[PDB]
């Protein structure tokens, strides 16, 4: 929609990806977030 | 105190067998500096085997005198405070085991995370 | 600047690897100790 | 009656051909000596199990005492090992904090 990605790998697995920012305001897996930067670099 | 003696005698029987096998293996390993070292090791093993035989004899002599009821009679076919005290140790031990489970699953998650993060640092 | 940054990175990597090995050893001992009890 | 005596008799007979004052004879001798030794050991095993079963079915109190002893001992084992893990954990925590 705007800042979320929603996905269904398995019929009982929902993962969500979200960009969070602070010029835009009016339980997590650290490994995947760390790996994301290395993929893009 | 007597069942423990029977278990000890059994265990000493297995150690006697194992020591005999180890003696034969050590005699096999001898090939004509270190020869005196092997000889001293052989003497030590033989003397501790003799001590083990003496201990087995002592256990057998102690347990022989202390059968009124024969075997094949107590097999069940188709046709007081000790319990109270035991339970607490079981529950306490079970509780301790449960606690160890929490630490173990936590440490394994930590090692999984470090493996996953370190695998792709290149 | 490049040389200094690479040296710092190498030190951090070494520390993490040694920590992982130590934790694995203990982790191995803990499983064995726990998995062989009558509960 | 005194099975241990012929136990060591067979044990010493296993060494008979060595301490004395071309392969078939020694192989046969060691075969019979070794099979006799194993048989005597298994018979002693059987006697201990029969006695243990009789004692356990007659009075379980001694069995209970042994159970108490083993459970206490393993309790101390667990406590000591978890203490060792904590000490090393503090050590590496400070080592990694020195960065």
């Amino acid at each position: 929609v705007k800042n979320q990605i929603i996905s269904q790998p398995f019929p009982s697995l929902q993962l969500s990806i979200s960009l969070c920012h602070s010029s835009n305001d009016k339980d997590h897996l650290y490994v995947l977030e760390h790996n994301l930067h290395l993929l893009i670099r | 105190n007597t069942a423990s003696l029977c278990r000890i005698g059994q265990e000493t029987v297995q150690d006697i067998v194992y020591r005999t096998m180890e003696i034969f293996q050590l005699l096999r390993n001898m090939q004509l500096g270190t020869y005196q070292d092997r000889l001293t090791k052989l003497q030590d093993n033989l003397r501790q085997l003799s001590v083990l035989f003496r201990k087995l004899r002592l256990v057998y002599d102690k347990c022989n005198e202390n059968d009124p009821i024969p075997v094949e009679q107590l097999i069940p076919y188709v046709e007081s405070e000790e319990r109270r005290e035991i339970a607490e140790v079981n529950k306490k031990l079970k509780q301790k085991n449960q606690q160890l489970k929490q630490i173990m699953d936590q440490l394994r998650n930590l090692i999984w995370d470090i493996n996953a993060m370190l695998a792709m640092r290149n | 600047r490049n040389q200094q940054l690479r040296t710092l990175q190498e030190e951090c990597d070494r520390k993490l690897i040694t920590l992982r090995d130590e934790i694995s050893i203990d982790l191995y001992e803990l499983e064995e100790e726990y998995y062989s009890s009558s509960s | 009656s005194t099975l241990v005596d012929e136990l060591e008799s067979s044990f010493e007979a296993c060494f008979a051909s060595l301490v004395s004052q071309d392969q078939e004879e020694i192989r046969t001798g060691v075969d019979q000596c070794i099979q006799k030794f194993l048989d005597i050991a298994r018979q002693t095993e059987c006697f201990f199990l029969q006695k243990r079963l009789q004692l356990s079915v007659q009075k379980p109190e001694q069995v209970i005492k042994e159970d108490v002893s083993e459970l206490r001992n393993e309790l101390q084992r667990k406590d000591a090992l978890v203490q060792k893990h904590l000490t090393k954990l503090r050590h590496w925590q400070q080592v990694l904090e020195d960065i």
